[PDB]
């Protein structure tokens, strides 16, 4: 005779199924009728599986995006160089140690790394240590848009590093050859300093 | 490949009159290259004929417009 | 002194995107289709992809 | 609730502008400090 | 008799006026463009600020250590002040805690100025988490000191400063191993999210629903709210303590998704990072 | 049956509809 009715607003029910579907459970609000409890029994299975298999996926889809997708901004009175090729923690650390040494003059030359692989935590920390001297950008040398992002047209030089410990030297030499081909295709007058195995 | 194309000609149901068309990519590409050898720029002329293209205009006078 | 850019050459490319490397006196663009590219329009580049039509 | 009092127009103006005024003052002070430090460094560098 | 819109709106109009001025400068550049080897002093000052905030000198290292210590101190001050009523009266001439808080907030304002100067892009810097925390933290106390009345407000956002801690440890060359960096990142993010959500729940539950004449208030201490979000975020659930207000339940609905995912994906990783060793 | 080069098929359709008397 409809004597089991519970004064629940729509927002309260939305909150209740938020609490239930996440397996949290509070007991402050719950279904008291038989039909409500049957629907809760079915929705436990259904909505619990849906929540568990959906919320992490939605979060990972929304969260992911380019992190170093910006473009380098040239500053008047200061020159910059572009470094590409075999970009690892060891090679970058050695290059920065031998490039920014205090034994040289007070040279204000910015370094812009262009690499298709996102840096790991150690490389990010190394970049943070050289906060005002080193910038990083994600992209491929074979892509003209990435070469335009780092303002290669105004770069003083382009440096290409090779993996000297590759299993097949011919493959690495060829990859460096097409890196050179791409950078010369974008800007032919740019200076190239590259390693050949 | 042309040598693999020649295998199809041995199928009893493979009939050229009906319309069994084995477009040989290597054969046609080499023929287009040879026709370009006879007259440069003919490969692109032939390729653009088979491709359905719309009617596009460019405001600025460049080579792409013509 | 006759430089080699005037020699008639046709190059077979499997990857259309590499057509930007064939010539150095044009504005390359990855989004530009192969037929719109200058080296293809000049009869210096050919790919089997245009045969798919 | 002894601090309760009518809100004067000066109180309204200060409430709506103290944040921006403080941030602008911080920017101006940091700009002045940076200019002074850069000038001092340039002077110490050139005189040698 | 209630004066919370003042402290809210000082910071609120600060953030809005900042965004408005930035977009106004951008639109002015845009209209101006459409209708029409020595580095500069700006460039030198920007390099100076960037060097200082990156702890590349002794003064920079001292500033970074002070930022760490004063963030911890401001969080502790918020913990102490959470026990006070939501709205009360302050003197500024007899309480040492308020003077310490003002010193901390002045330091944070100067640090924000340095960070703004060192920022490459001002628009994206204005939307940073640390910038928003400063916006909603410093003008409140600045207004409170003259109004002679203190409101709890959004001080829980101070906990968000802990998110910067990991980066600080990378500026001092203390964090170099990938495992240590990952562990510090996870711990900082987890603890900061937990404490900030607990503070938000504490504020909304103790203040009550604004549209119900604040008659929905629940006497919840900060520790009780911390325990409540510990119970919720782990999907345990007890019902001994729960949010009763509408704002509290909306925040619980959002935090269920967020914090539940964070807990599930963080706690095993933190445990496995701490546990492993030779 | 003739082969034409034209932008659209409606353009080549005019070849079959050409009348000598109508275009004398
Ligand atoms: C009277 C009371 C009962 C009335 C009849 C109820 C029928 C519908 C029951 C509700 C559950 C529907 C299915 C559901 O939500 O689960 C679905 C099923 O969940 C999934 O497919 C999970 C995917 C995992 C990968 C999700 O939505
Ligand atoms: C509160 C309102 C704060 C608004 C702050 C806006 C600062 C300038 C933003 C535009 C910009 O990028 O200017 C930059 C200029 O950056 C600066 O150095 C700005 C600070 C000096 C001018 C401050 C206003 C007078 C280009
Ligand atoms: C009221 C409070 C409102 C708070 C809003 C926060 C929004 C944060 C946001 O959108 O920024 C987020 C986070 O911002 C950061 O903290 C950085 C996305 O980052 P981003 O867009 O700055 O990433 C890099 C820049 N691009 C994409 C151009 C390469
Ligand atoms: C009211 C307060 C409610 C709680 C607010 C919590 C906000 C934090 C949050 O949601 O964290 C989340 C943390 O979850 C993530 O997605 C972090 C990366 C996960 C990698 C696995 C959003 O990221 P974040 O703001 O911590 O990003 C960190 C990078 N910086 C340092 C630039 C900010
Ligand atoms: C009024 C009430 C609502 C007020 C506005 C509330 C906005 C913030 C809602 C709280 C959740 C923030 C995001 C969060 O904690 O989840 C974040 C998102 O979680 C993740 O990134 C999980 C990573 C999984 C791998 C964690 O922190
Ligand atoms: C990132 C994704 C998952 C966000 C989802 C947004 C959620 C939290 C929003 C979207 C639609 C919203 C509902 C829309 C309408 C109603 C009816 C109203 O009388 C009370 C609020 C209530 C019940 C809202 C609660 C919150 C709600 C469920
Ligand atoms: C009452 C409260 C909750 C309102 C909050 C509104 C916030 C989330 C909105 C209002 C105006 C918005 C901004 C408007 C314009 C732009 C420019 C765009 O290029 C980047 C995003 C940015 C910078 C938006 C960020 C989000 C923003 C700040
Ligand atoms: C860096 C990010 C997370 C900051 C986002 C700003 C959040 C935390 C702010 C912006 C608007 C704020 C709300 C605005 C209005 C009120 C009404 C008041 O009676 C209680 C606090 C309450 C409910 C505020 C709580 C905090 C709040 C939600
Ligand atoms: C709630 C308690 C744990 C808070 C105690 C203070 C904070 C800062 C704690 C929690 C996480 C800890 C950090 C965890 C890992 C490392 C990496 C190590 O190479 C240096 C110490 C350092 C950086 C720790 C410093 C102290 C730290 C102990
Ligand atoms: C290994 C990691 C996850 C340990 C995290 C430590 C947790 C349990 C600690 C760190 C900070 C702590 C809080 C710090 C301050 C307050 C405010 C005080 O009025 C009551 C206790 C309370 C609410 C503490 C509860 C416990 C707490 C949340
Ligand atoms: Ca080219
Ligand atoms: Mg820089």
């Amino acid at each position: 005779n409809f004597q089991n009715n519970q004064a629940l607003t729509y927002w309260e029910c939305v909150y209740l199924l938020m609490v239930t579907m996440s397996t949290v459970g509070y007991g402050d609000v719950y279904a008291k009728t038989t039909l409500g409890r049957l629907f809760m029994v079915f929705f436990i299975l259904g909505g619990l599986a849906m929540f568990a298999s959906y919320v992490p996926e939605i979060i990972e889809l929304i969260g992911n995006r380019k992190k170093y997708g910006g473009s380098y901004s040239a500053v008047s009175g200061r020159k910059h160089i572009v470094v590409c090729g075999h970009i690892t923690l060891e090679s970058v650390s050695n290059f920065l140690k031998d490039f920014l040494h205090k034994d040289r003059d007070d040279v204000n030359v910015e370094i812009v790394f262009l690499h298709n692989i996102s840096p790991n935590l150690e490389l990010e920390a190394l970049f943070k240590r050289h906060f005002t001297q080193v910038e990083f950008y994600q992209g491929s040398v074979l892509n003209p848009h990435d070469l335009a992002r780092v303002k290669i047209e105004s770069a003083d030089a382009c440096l290409i590093l090779a993996n000297k410990y590759c299993a097949d030297p011919d493959a690495e030499d060829a990859s460096n050859i097409m890196r050179v081909i791409s950078i010369k295709n974008y800007h032919p007058k740019i200076r190239i300093i590259t390693q050949m195995l | 490949q042309y040598h693999n194309k020649a295998h199809l000609l041995n199928i009893p149901s493979w009939n050229w009159k009906e319309g069994d068309d084995a477009i040989c990519l290597a054969e046609l590409k080499l023929g287009f290259i040879a026709q370009s050898c006879l007259a440069q720029g003919l490969s692109t002329m032939l390729a653009n004929l088979f491709s359905m293209r719309s009617f596009i205009k460019i405001e600025e006078d460049t080579w792409q417009k013509y | 002194i006759t430089t080699g850019v005037n020699i008639p050459i046709i190059t077979e490319l499997v990857n259309d995107t590499n057509v930007q490397f064939l010539d150095q006196d044009d504005d390359d663009d990855p989004d530009t289709e192969l037929y719109l590219t200058q080296p293809f329009a000049c009869g210096t580049a050919f790919a089997v992809s245009v045969l798919d039509s | 609730r002894h601090c309760a009092r009518p809100l004067s127009p000066r109180d309204l103006a200060m409430i709506y502008l103290l944040g921006p005024a403080s941030f602008l003052a911080s920017l101006v002070a940091c700009l002045a400090l940076g200019s002074a430090l850069t000038a001092c460094r340039a002077r110490r560098r050139r005189r040698q | 008799q209630r004066m919370w819109w003042a402290f809210l709106a000082s910071s609120m109009v600060t953030f809005f006026g900042g965004l408005f001025i930035i977009l106004l400068w951008r639109t002015l550049k845009y209209l101006w463009t459409v209708c029409c080897a020595e580095v500069g002093w700006m460039t030198s000052v920007k390099d100076w600020a960037g060097v200082m905030i990156s702890a590349q000198t002794l003064t920079g290292r001292v500033l970074v250590v002070l930022v760490f210590a004063l963030s911890i101190g401001a969080l502790v001050i918020y913990f102490i002040d959470s026990s006070n009523p939501i709205e009360s009266c302050q003197n500024f001439y007899k309480d040492f805690t308020l003077q310490i808080d003002m010193a901390f907030n002045v330091f944070f304002l100067l640090y924000f100025g340095l960070r703004f100067i060192a920022a490459n892009d001002k628009l994206w810097f204005w939307l940073e988490v640390n910038s928003v925390v400063d916006f909603f933290t410093v003008p409140p106390v600045f207004v409170s000191v003259y109004l002679n009345r203190s409101w709890l407000g959004l001080r829980f956002l101070r906990a968000l400063r802990l998110i910067q801690f990991s980066e600080i440890l990378q500026f001092l060359n203390i964090l170099k191993t990938s495992n240590s960096i990952k562990l510090v990142n996870l711990l900082s993010i987890f603890i900061s999210t937990w404490l900030t959500a607990a503070g938000f729940i504490h504020l909304v539950e103790n203040s009550g629903d604004p549209w119900e004449n604040f008659q929905n208030n629940q006497a919840l201490t900060y520790w009780e709210c911390v325990y409540l979000l510990m119970v919720t975020m782990s999907t345990v659930g007890y019902g001994d303590v729960y949010a009763k207000t509408t704002l509290g339940r909306l925040f619980m609905v959002f935090f269920i998704l967020g914090g539940l995912a964070m807990f599930a994906s963080y706690v095993p990783e933190i445990i496995e990072l701490i546990g492993n060793r030779k | 049956l003739g082969f034409f080069i034209a932008s659209d098929a409606k353009e080549v359709k005019r070849a079959f509809f050409y009348c000598k008397a109508c275009h004398d």
